[PDB]
């Protein structure tokens, strides 16, 4: 029951990919129209793309961690 | 506080107004007290003010560019502004017959300026 | 109204009046003709309103 | 074996709650990043209700992720 | 207890699923709020009420849910 | 019991992934009465009465479905 329950535990904890995943196509479907608009392009739109994709990938990568736990130890 | 100025003649011109409800390009919008700045194209409509109560003033614009200003201004600049009672019904039907049977008649613009003439006529003649 | 004045008034085109300060503030529609339509009917107000006051 | 077994699936269901806090995150800067090209919503102002706004929204997933980790 | 143990475990973990509508939710009250607060007018009132107001009645959700999880 | 004890922890986990719906929906008209506020006038009124008579009829369900989840 502790060896089948680990392999589980890898797989049902994989559902929140779903909001980092779309979580970078939001943030870049607004950089990319207000790009358009003159004239966001050298930093300010550019620059803040890179620091506010950190904060949408940071559930993927604290998610991720629970999951590799419970195969590894 | 309106700023109805026409080619022709001034309605509003000073700020002594409450409600205004003029048909835009996109709907029906009104405006009230200070209304954000969404300045947006007028469509051939009836532009009504109300006047504190019941003192409306049924203008039917022409079309123009209902423009809104950040500072408790709306700048309504039209062709044309004319009121509901100087319009006849007999008179009417005339225009609206000649432009249907014009359309799709023949080349150039003369088929093309008939089709926005039978609109701007039918949208006048059903609010009497 | 007795005498007068030679004045002049400068008409924007339409590369213009896009490329203004505040012209973003109002809702305007980017798909249709906005930028070309309010260029074009600033000269043919400015004419006429040039040739009342002439 | 039983209270084994369900210390691991204690934490693998309730990471579902990642979804919302992942895309939470992103919609919160998708309209600043389209409403500071108005002008000129840069230096504060806006910066100041994207900051907080962000750790309201983020307060769900730190919160989701302490009754996991506790098995 | 075997079979009681094991469903106090597995009841924090469905129950964490109404985390989504919680998260979600703060972001799109604000989101509303920073896109109109740029054009007419400001940010220190009248949107600012509705704001603060607004952001205590979604997450009345999640923490309500997190009660039960807790004393499973 | 062994299944009655069992049952009574899933169902009241269960029942708490209702919270998305309820969540949600008190967001989404704090999300349009703060963006129709800034068009004036419908703060302290017009949209007043709305706002306050609807946050109460999308909070049913969180209430209605909160209350199986405790009785279980």
């Amino acid at each position: 029951l502790v060896l089948a329950a680990k392999y589980i535990g890898a797989a049902i904890a994989t559902i929140g990919l779903t909001g980092a995943g779309i979580g970078i196509a939001i943030v870049f479907a607004a950089l990319i129209n207000g790009t358009s608009r003159n004239p966001s392009l050298r930093n300010t739109l550019f620059p803040f793309a890179i620091l506010g994709f950190a904060l949408s990938e940071a559930t993927g990568l604290f998610c991720l961690m629970i999951s590799f736990l419970l195969l590894y130890g | 506080k309106v700023s109805l100025v026409a080619p022709h003649q001034a309605i509003f011109t000073n700020k002594e107004v409450s409600q205004v409800n003029l048909p835009a390009s996109s709907g029906e919008m009104g405006v009230l007290a200070n209304h954000v700045p969404t300045v947006e194209e007028l469509a051939p409509g009836v532009v009504e003010v109300i006047e504190s109560s019941g003192t409306a003033s049924k203008y039917f614009v022409s079309g123009g560019f209902a423009s809104i200003l950040p500072g408790s201004k709306l700048s309504i600049s039209t062709v044309e502004a004319h009121p509901l009672d100087a319009f006849s019904s007999e008179n009417i039907k005339s225009l609206l017959a000649e432009a249907q049977k014009n359309a799709s008649s023949a080349d150039e613009t003369v088929a093309a300026e008939a089709a926005i003439e039978i609109e701007v006529l039918e949208a006048l003649q059903a609010a009497v | 109204g007795v005498a007068f004045e030679p004045s002049v008034f400068p008409s924007f085109s339409p590369i213009s009046i896009e490329e203004s300060p505040k012209l973003s503030e109002f809702e305007l529609e980017e798909d249709q003709a906005i930028p070309t339509s309010l260029s074009q009917i600033s000269l043919t107000n400015a004419i006429l309103n040039a040739m009342a006051e002439g």
